[PDB]
């Protein structure tokens, strides 16, 4: 290290420096307690190797609480082998690993590997939590919604009532019924101190996986249901039901039937009911 | 395709009866339900009635509940409305329309009839030309039709030759008749040089008058 | 702050002599490069790290103040303007430039822009043929009669952007990575301002601007 | 049960995003409709219940709200766009319909082309006279007529009648007729129209003397 080129501290001068000036002149017992200027700092990547390996000397095991939240543009560089013996316990510097991670305009449509080494980091979070938290779920959805319906139905029967505030419609759109029978009760269970037109604004998002039974109860609370939200009802569900349950659900939204009469949850109740009982729906609906 | 003719609109004395029709072509008519509304003439929209796909279930709204009847069949394909002691508010512009679900939004509706009532007989119109007592070279002559009824008059300048320059206004109701006027705005030079005439007809008195626009002093 | 003094300021070297062009510096120096340009184009990587010469007349050579560039046998296509950068302080600085008389990785910028005093734009410096998030991206300034001045650089990946302070204010260096163009916007400009300005790409363990781009110059009036 | 549009009549550009509105007093689902009236013909339909589109209808059009307050959208007008829209409920009995939105053009400002004509030598004859004034092709559809007889103001026996926007020229135009008997036609002897507009603040005047 030649004379005046000692790390007096972190500044903009130090990009003008090379790969050997850092490893003889920079500090590691600096590099650690003052970080969050090098996220603004402009190094070269040759220059990020040679402070990547600073760190690996002071921390070789794992990384502190304390590193991980200015980690930035490292993550990247991180690969499984050492993320294993990591510890987080922060929902913060969660955030920031992931915005970092969302450096990837490649392929917006899955590009036939769309999560590598993130996919570990969450499975270690979600063990270090214990369960999966409210607030942690919003943080999830916020980079990736479509993650709800990318589980095992196991991992989806872990997660506890007060956990389903967190979800709207949008991440429930590539759900089977298999998937949807596990959600559902969780949130009838959830929003059960509740009732009226605030008991149903929610609820909607999961009635593709509900019975006859609770169809029946709906009714007889004057509610509205788009017809958007009934080509998701499952079939058998459905052929229990009367004309005027029908019409006590659709309601206004029922005109344009005709148009989706050769569909899943219609080209059947249609013959199943009477011609007379349909010609009363005045729909121009055929079967008797 | 799919069509929705009203026919039997005429004038009436007040207080007199009438029905209407409306004969429909495109659809299966027997799984369908329809519906009776009026213009109010110019400025407005109103609903009068509904009958159901049954027709023993009818809907009325409350100025003519008991004075219209509304009645449906299926072989002869005619939606009827019995109009009974009319009176001038009455007087509108029915319009035949299908329910485009039971109890949903009225779809489909018909080009339209008008029924008129009034006092007021059938009167043949006065015409009588304008003619100015300017320089800027853009003369401004006019055909105004005083005292007639009922509408329409059928207003154009010299058989339909001059169409752009004409300002045809809407005719407006005084003492038991109508009184349209009309405009015409020809260069300086034009006038009285080419002869202008106005053809105002009345199919109600089958009166087809010509006037000619002289320049007096 | 650190400036450099070059000589001559017009050599007249003939064909076949050797001469040597000084570049004698304030405070003592770590490395230098060296660099030419022919009137118009743009300039080209001549010698890096002190001697160390890029991809055979010349030379480099020198100790703490004293620095020197050598020509062994003068030729008739060694006739353009031979500057001098330091590689120590923050910022970057070059030299005044070393006329030479005889004696007898493709980054395209935006057209030449002309505006009015008192308003702004934004010129672009578009790159392909390297992977766009581990090198930099960097801007100087060619003034008529003065000089080549360091404005400021940028590494895409992070955002992350360091000035020389001359330029805090009027320079704003922003990028998009997608279409990997970066783009450089001057906000309220004068009578001076009216010059040129090359986006220039930093090369392999920061040795120099290796390749620089066409040229986008400015007219102010 | 009221059905209340906004507003009374919306003027606007061909590429500028129209915004009308329909509420109600009592809630109404969403038992709510949407259709287009052209002059003097078929009205047609467009949002069959609150955000619903009738089968043929263009999807610049947008319908919605719910329970009371209600919208219509058109992003981006266009030319057969111009019409009286009209908001409709159909929840109870009885249906309900709105005040309908006059939804017109917009050109820059015009002053009209005032014209006058006294009595038919036929009509003076006859029993009666009607002094007439022409005010055509100007813009806005707003506007002041005011009769003046021997010096003194008159408002009784004016009819008046404007035209619809013109779809070329784009100018409402407007005739005003002061009827009178043979009579006080002869008694007072000047007669005048102050057309006043927004164009100029002191009137544009048409006048002329019975026997002169």
């Amino acid at each position: 290290c030649p004379s005046g080129k000692k790390a007096r501290e972190i500044d903009e001068s130090l990009i003008f420096y090379k790969k050997w000036e850092l490893e003889a002149c920079v500090d590691a017992a600096l590099l650690a307690t003052q970080m969050d200027r090098v996220n603004a700092i402009p190094f070269t990547y040759e220059q990020l190797d040679v402070l990547k390996h600073k760190l690996d000397e002071l921390y070789p095991q794992g990384y502190p609480e304390s590193v991980i939240q200015h980690l930035g543009y490292l993550f990247l560089k991180m690969s499984p082998e050492d993320i294993r013996k990591w510890n987080v316990t922060s929902l913060e510097t969660l955030k920031a690993l992931l915005e970092v991670n969302k450096g990837h305009e490649m392929s917006p449509q899955a590009p036939r590997r769309p999560l590598p080494q993130v996919a570990t980091l969450i499975d270690r979070f979600v063990k270090g939590r214990g369960q999966l938290d409210k607030d942690t779920l919003d943080t999830l959805t916020a980079f990736y919604p479509g993650y709800l319906c990318s589980l095992s139905p196991e991992e989806l029967s872990s997660v506890p009532p007060s956990s389903i505030w967190a979800v709207r419609p949008q991440d429930l759109d590539t759900c089977d019924p298999r998937q949807l029978d596990v959600l559902y009760p969780k949130a009838r269970l959830a929003f059960q101190n509740m009732n009226g037109s605030e008991y149903f604004v929610k609820i909607q998002s999961f009635l593709g996986g509900a019975p006859t039974e609770d169809l029946k109860a709906l009714s007889q609370q004057n509610v509205s249901m788009d017809l958007a939200t009934f080509m998701k009802l499952r079939t058998d569900a459905v052929l229990p039901l009367t004309v005027a349950e029908v019409q006590k659900l659709l309601g206004p939204h029922v005109e344009g039937l005709k148009a989706e009469e050769r569909h899943r949850p219609v080209r059947d109740w249609i013959l199943r009911q009477r011609q007379d009982d349909l010609d009363t729906l005045g729909l121009g609906l055929q079967g008797g | 395709e799919v069509q929705l003719l009203e026919s039997g609109g005429g004038l009436v004395q007040p207080g007199g009866s009438l029905r209407l029709s409306c004969a429909a072509s495109g659809l299966t008519f027997r799984s369908y339900a329809m519906t009776w509304v009026r213009q109010a003439p110019g400025k407005g929209l109103e609903w009068v009635s509904g009958i159901s796909v049954s027709g023993g279930i009818t809907y009325y709204a409350d100025s003519v509940k008991g004075r219209f009847t509304i009645s449906r069949d299926n072989s002869k394909n005619t939606l009827y409305l019995q109009m009974n002691s009319l009176r001038a508010e009455d007087t509108a512009v029915y319009y035949c329309a299908k329910r485009g679900a039971a109890v949903g939004s009225f779809d489909y509706w018909g080009q339209g009839t008008l029924v008129t009532v009034s006092s007021a007989k059938t009167t043949a119109p006065s015409v009588y030309p304008l003619a100015p007592v300017t320089t800027g070279s853009s003369v401004t002559l006019g055909c105004l039709v005083k005292g007639y009824f009922p509408e329409p008059v059928t207003l154009t300048w010299n058989s339909g030759s001059l169409s752009s320059g004409v300002h045809t206004f809407p005719a407006v109701l005084q003492s038991d008749l109508y009184t349209l006027s009309s405009s015409v705005t020809v260069t300086s030079s034009t006038w009285p040089s080419q002869s202008i005439t106005c053809n105002v007809a009345h199919p109600a008195s089958s009166t087809k008058v010509d006037k000619k626009i002289e320049p007096r002093g | 702050d650190i400036e450099l003094t070059q000589s001559p300021a017009i050599m007249s070297a003939s064909p076949g002599e050797k001469v040597t062009m000084t570049c004698s510096a304030s405070s003592s120096v770590s490395y230098m490069h060296w660099y030419q340009q022919k009137s118009g184009t743009s300039p080209k990587r001549w010698i890096y790290d002190t001697s160390k010469l890029a991809s055979g007349r010349f030379s480099g050579s020198g100790s703490g103040n004293s620095y020197s560039l050598t020509i062994s046998s003068v030729e008739a296509e060694d006739d353009a303007t031979y500057y001098c950068q330091q590689w120590s302080k923050h910022p970057l600085t070059f030299g005044s430039g070393t006329k030479v008389e005889i004696k007898g990785v493709q980054l395209q910028q935006s057209g030449p822009e002309l505006e009015k005093p008192g308003a702004s734009v934004k010129i672009s410096c578009k790159a392909s043929g390297y992977s766009f998030t581990g090198y930099t991206m960097n801007w100087v300034k060619q003034s008529h009669g003065k000089s080549l001045e360091w404005i400021g650089l940028i590494t895409p990946y992070n955002g992350a952007s360091s000035y020389n302070q001359k330029f805090r204010g009027k320079a704003t260096l922003t990028v998009d990575k997608s279409s990997s163009t970066a783009y450089m916007d001057l906000l309220s400009l004068t009578s001076e301002d009216s010059a040129v300005y090359f986006c220039a790409r930093g090369g392999y363990d920061g040795r120099g601007f290796d390749y620089w781009g066409s040229g986008t110059p400015v007219t102010v009036s | 049960i009221q059905m209340t549009q906004s507003p009374s009549s919306l003027s606007a550009s061909v590429g500028d995003r129209v915004t009308i509105t329909c509420r109600s007093s009592q809630g109404i689902g969403s038992w709510l409709a949407w259709y287009q009236q052209k002059p003097e013909k078929a009205p047609q339909s467009l949002i069959y219940a609150a955000s619903s589109l009738q089968s043929g209808v263009p999807s610049r059009f947008s319908g919605s709200g719910s329970g009371t307050d209600f919208t219509l959208t058109i992003s981006n007008l266009q030319p057969e766009d111009f019409a009286t829209y009209y908001c409709q409920q159909y929840n109870s009995y009885p249906l309900t319909f709105g005040g309908g939105t006059k939804v017109e053009i917009k050109r820059a400002d015009a002053a009209p082309t005032v014209s006058i004509f006294p009595p038919s030598s036929e009509q003076l004859t006859s029993g009666g006279a009607s002094v007439v004034c022409f005010l055509n092709n100007f813009y806005p559809k707003d506007i002041n007529v005011k009769w003046k007889i021997d010096g003194s103001e008159r408002q009784n026996g004016v009819l008046n009648s404007w035209t619809d926007q013109d779809s070329k020229d784009s100018t409402y135009s407007m005739s005003s007729t002061l009827t009178l008997t043979k009579d006080e036609y002869e008694r007072h002897n000047s007669y005048t129209c102050e057309a006043t507009h927004k164009t100029s603040t002191s009137p544009i005047v048409k006048s002329f003397n019975r026997n002169e």
